[PDB]
């Protein structure tokens, strides 16, 4: 598909970051919200590893129309890994979510909600 | 402004390369890479959230207390390289393609966390890049 950008900055910003360490080992040394393709992403963290789907799709369902929930399992474990993608059709949808969801709990235990993806 | 994250798995030979790689910048940017045999490059700008949670789930693993000397190294069969920077520790961890395979080598319990970690990792991946730009491996 389409080449990557050209990032000088990004590409030294990596550099700094990678000489400022103190620790190394391995063979290898040897703002503003972005919409998705159909629709607005909201990112849900601090989620209990005892919840599923269902209670998820229940507590942001009255915000808008839910296009998609992602609520990836722990490879090992098999409980829920602790955060969530929910996208909504609309921009107002999910900032309305977001707004309310954000610091409200799930089965007694805080989560946090912001946007998945920015410009 | 403090987090790096980079993972690779795949192939260089004669017939071209095949691979797939993921790569976390430190300003958010996400640059995913996959090459079959078709050909998918991708780039999008993460919350900060996300940046967050990725360093939560690599902490909760603790693959960085891991050394990967003992593990399989690349051969010319396929090759996965994770590279993470985490404040001041930084790893770049390597080994060959991918279970009961860990359980009788070297070191069976870090090659295991190694493992599920990745799992981890291309599942947040998958899900960030199926679900924004309606694409997967």
């Amino acid at each position: 598909a389409e080449e990557f950008e050209v990032d000088e900055d990004g590409d030294q910003g990596i550099v700094r970051l990678k000489e400022k360490a103190k620790h190394r080992k391995g063979r290898g040394f040897g703002p503003g919200p972005q919409r998705s393709v159909e629709g607005w992403i909201l990112f849900v963290t601090s989620i209990h590893e005892e919840a599923q789907e269902d209670e998820i799709q229940e507590k942001f369902c009255d915000y808008g129309e839910i296009k998609n929930i992602h609520l990836n399992l722990d490879r090992r474990t098999g409980f829920s890994k602790g955060y969530a993608l929910v996208e909504y059709e609309t921009h107002k949808q999910a900032l309305a979510a977001k707004e309310a969801l954000n610091g409200a709990e799930i089965m007694g235990q805080t989560i946090q909600v912001d946007w998945c993806f920015v410009k | 402004e403090d987090f790096y994250l980079r993972y690779y798995v795949g192939h260089k030979g004669k017939f071209g390369h095949e691979f797939l790689e993921f790569e976390f910048r430190p300003d958010g940017k996400l640059r995913y890479a996959n090459n079959s045999n078709t050909m998918i490059r991708k780039e999008a700008f993460v919350h900060q959230s996300v940046m967050e949670e990725l360093k939560r789930i690599i902490i909760d693993s603790e693959i960085m207390q891991e050394d990967d000397l003992p593990w399989p190294p690349p051969d010319r069969v396929g090759r996965q390289e994770l590279e993470i920077v985490i404040g001041d520790e930084h790893i770049s961890f390597t080994t060959s393609k991918t279970l009961v395979d860990v359980n009788r080598s070297k070191d069976p319990e870090g090659l295991r966390c190694f493992y599920y970690l990745v799992q981890d990792l291309k599942c947040l991946v998958f899900s960030l890049i199926g679900l924004h730009f309606k694409i997967k491996p």
